[PDB]
């Protein structure tokens, strides 16, 4: 089950978003 | 007066050869030419610091003016590589301190940089250090920063983008404000700074007449008005924070943006604040809506206003509809990146999917495209054909298809990949990340067969059996770096394919049929070939990382990382 | 008008501003040896001729498209001559001209392989095989 790994800069942002 | 030879004139001519691939050749025509190249080479880049000793570098190129080292694998940018993996920069700075006494610019990329080792750099190189790029590095603090801004009084470009450090204070920025003049580009774009004063930023803009680019953290834009007025020659700005409260419907309608500003991206920018760009959209040539809070409709309305846009970076929210707008308003587009947005609560809207539709639309409109990276929610062989059909000077093409969708129209892409690879013959980097049924061994070999120019590949879920990987391996004349994850190939299959590849010097893999033995990997043991086995940080299957190195196996391995060495 | 005496006794009548392209002949109208004409015995007369021709045309930029034109066509000469020109521009001090001769030689290299190079220059490869291998290894595995 290999999940699409999120580019870290966007991971950080997508959290700040919510 | 005897007949004049080349040997009477080469020391002079050599300094007119700028191309790194021609210096490469020139260094090899004979011992004299080699020595001349050695003493005149100004810039070198190591794609993997562990590839050679810092001694070897300084011995070969004593008079470097610029250096660039990369450390952690690319996978590290995806929280796939352990933090302690390595990439320590210190040996390199004690070497710079001692033997590269000509160095005026240093760029570290994906490396570990300590306060000490940059205090050392700062003192060793001081006023001479014109540029310093801490690119996606870790392991230092503001003390480090403070050390380089006080001792390197003439810094022209200083960069920390996406680096992570410990913020103890703001004196570093203030020390820049109070004494620096030469600043041309300042960049802390993806960084949590909570202790620096916008005032200092403004006072810097006031004092550095040649200030062209500045990217920044989560500053409140309004706090930067002082800045913007003062930053006359500013051409690029990214960063900041647009925070709307309801109490002010026109919070930001009185923004002085510097007159020359033409490359930009305001963070968190919503549809309400989006209009502050219209006054000069004609002039915008680069757009970074990567961290923007606007929806598919809002994209179209803005894109439509920027006919001279040549670079655009956005999330998949742009949508097919957005891509269609881009298609005929921005013909001069050269680079497009569509990172993937919040794939949790629906997309970010119901048009926030990119597909065959958008791609084939784009392929027809923006034919000047040279870089295209896209996370798509659905493809068709047809679309790839149109790619390879219309946009010829594509150099870098990356495609990744999300697992969100259950059924994908027509799946095996064997014939699409092929026409693409055949149409874009300028292609040097190519990434193709699919789902299992995505590509059959026949197609995979099509990739090996039709990519003569590709030096780097990232391959997704290609193939069906090791048959494919082997077929692939008989191609790829110029493949240098190969990254594959989520593949069904076996250890001996990989090891075999590595042996067959002429140009390969770097291999990273996650996910493969292992064996407790471990010993199947071994059948790629060459001299100078280092192989490493890894875990994962920020269920994560084993990684394989192998690369050529004149240096031998690294001393600085973590505990999580194992170095394979013949029979154990 | 100034007089330039070539490396085989050969007076050359040239205009004021034409001879001043050479910062060597410029820095020589101070301690003006110009009384007996500027002596420069390290330039073949055949060559000095070609040099003046270049400066002549470039000074007539008082009145850009058609220059890279004449320039390209000016450079259609043999190697041996090309080199003698670089040497000459360096002996005088014509920055615009070195940037052309050197760049012309550099263009001959740009694209060729090490063999193709020492072929089209007749250079004996004196690399021990270990040396060549190390250099090649450094070049393709570590640096660049
Ligand atoms: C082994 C780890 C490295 C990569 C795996 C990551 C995934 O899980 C999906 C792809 C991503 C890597 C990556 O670099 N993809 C391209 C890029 O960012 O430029 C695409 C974003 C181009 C459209």
């Amino acid at each position: 089950e290999l999940p699409i790994a999120r580019r870290a800069s966007l991971h950080r942002f997508l959290e700040k978003r919510k | 007066s005897c007949v004049a030879t080349v040997d009477d004139v080469i020391e002079q001519v050599m300094t007119y050869i700028t191309d790194p691939k021609d210096r490469d050749s020139a260094s090899l025509v004979c011992r004299r030419w080699f020595k001349i190249d050695s003493e005149t080479r100004e810039h070198v880049t190591m794609a993997l610091c562990y590839t050679a000793t810092p001694d070897r570098l300084s011995r070969r190129f004593p008079n470097l003016r610029s250096l660039k080292l990369k450390g952690k694998p690319r996978a590290a940018m995806f929280n796939l590589i352990p933090e302690n993996w390595g990439g320590y920069v210190t040996p390199w700075v004690t070497e710079i301190s001692n033997n590269l006494r000509q160095l005026k610019s240093v760029h570290f990329r994906r490396m570990i940089v300590s306060d000490l080792d940059l205090d050392r750099l700062a003192k060793a190189r001081a006023d001479d250090l014109e540029t310093l790029k801490l690119d996606k590095c870790s392991g230092f603090t503001t003390d480090g920063l403070l050390s380089i801004v006080t001792h390197c009084r003439k810094i022209k470009t200083l960069l920390m983008e996406e680096s992570s450090f410990s913020e103890k204070d703001g004196k570093w920025l203030h020390e820049l404000a109070q004494h620096n003049t030469s600043l041309e580009v300042l960049n802390f774009y993806m960084t949590e700074f909570a202790k620096i004063s916008p005032k200092d930023l403004e006072t810097i803009a006031r004092n550095c007449r040649s200030l062209v680019s500045v990217k920044v953290g989560d500053f409140e834009i309004l706090e930067l008005v002082g800045f913007f007025k003062a930053a006359a020659n500013l051409e690029e700005f990214c960063g900041g924070s647009l925070n709307e409260d309801i109490g002010m419907p026109e919070k930001y309608m009185n923004l002085v943006f510097p007159r020359k500003l033409c490359r930009l991206g305001l963070s968190y920018m919503g549809p309400n604040e989006m209009p502050i760009l219209f006054p000069f959209a004609a002039q915008i040539r680069k757009l970074d809506l990567l961290y923007a809070l606007l929806e598919t409709e809002d994209h179209c309305t803005l894109i439509q206003k920027c006919p001279n846009l040549e670079v655009l970076e956005t999330r998949n929210v742009i949508g097919d509809r957005g891509l269609e707008v881009l298609a005929q308003y921005c013909k001069q587009l050269k680079r497009l990146r569509i990172e993937r947005g919040a794939d949790e609560q629906g997309m970010e809207d119901e048009e926030g999917l990119v597909s065959q539709r958008g791609l084939i639309a784009l392929a027809q409109g923006c034919q000047e495209l040279e870089y295209m990276a896209v996370y798509v929610s659905d493809i068709t062989n047809e679309s790839l054909e149109s790619i390879g059909t219309y946009l010829k000077n594509l150099c870098d093409f990356r495609l990744v298809l999300l697992d969100r969708e259950e059924r994908i129209t027509d799946l095996p892409l064997d014939n699409g990949v092929r026409s693409l690879l055949i149409g874009c013959k300028k292609l040097r980097r190519f990434a193709f990340y699919l789902r299992q049924g995505g590509l059959t061994d026949l197609g995979l070999s099509y990739i090996g067969q039709y990519s003569p120019n590709v030096r780097w590949m990232l391959l997704g879920y290609v193939g069906e059996s090791d048959e494919g990987l082997m077929e692939f391996s008989r191609g790829c004349p110029n493949l240098q770096k190969l990254e594959m994850r989520g593949c069904c190939f076996s250890e001996r299959a990989i090891a075999a394919a590595v042996t067959k590849l002429p140009s390969l010097r770097y291999l990273w893999v996650q996910g493969y049929r292992a064996s407790m033995t471990g010993q199947d990997l071994m059948q790629m043991a060459r001299p100078y070939w280092n192989i490493e086995l890894i875990p994962s940080r920020r269920e994560h299957p084993a990684h394989i990382l192998a690369y050529y190195s004149l240096a031998g196996q690294r001393t600085d391995c973590p505990t999580t990382v194992r170095v394979l060495k013949e029979p154990i | 008008k100034i007089v330039l005496k070539s490396s085989d006794g050969e007076s050359f009548e040239v205009e004021e501003a034409v001879a001043l392209e050479s910062q060597t002949i410029a820095h020589m109208v101070e301690d003006d040896c110009v009384d007996n004409g500027v002596p420069l015995p390290n330039v073949t007369s055949k060559i000095l001729a070609k040099v003046i021709e270049y400066c002549k045309r470039h000074v007539e930029a008082a009145a850009d498209d058609d220059l890279k034109a004449w320039d390209a066509d000016f450079m259609k000469i043999d190697q041996a001559t090309l080199f003698e020109l670089i040497l000459a521009a360096n002996y005088l001090n014509i920055k615009n001209l070195l940037d052309l001769t050197c760049q012309t030689v550099a263009d001959m290299i740009k694209g060729k392989t090490p063999e193709e190079i020492r072929t089209t220059f007749n250079i004996k490869n004196d690399f021990t095989p270990e040396e060549e291998e190390e250099v090649r290894r450094e070049n393709q595995w570590a640096f660049e």
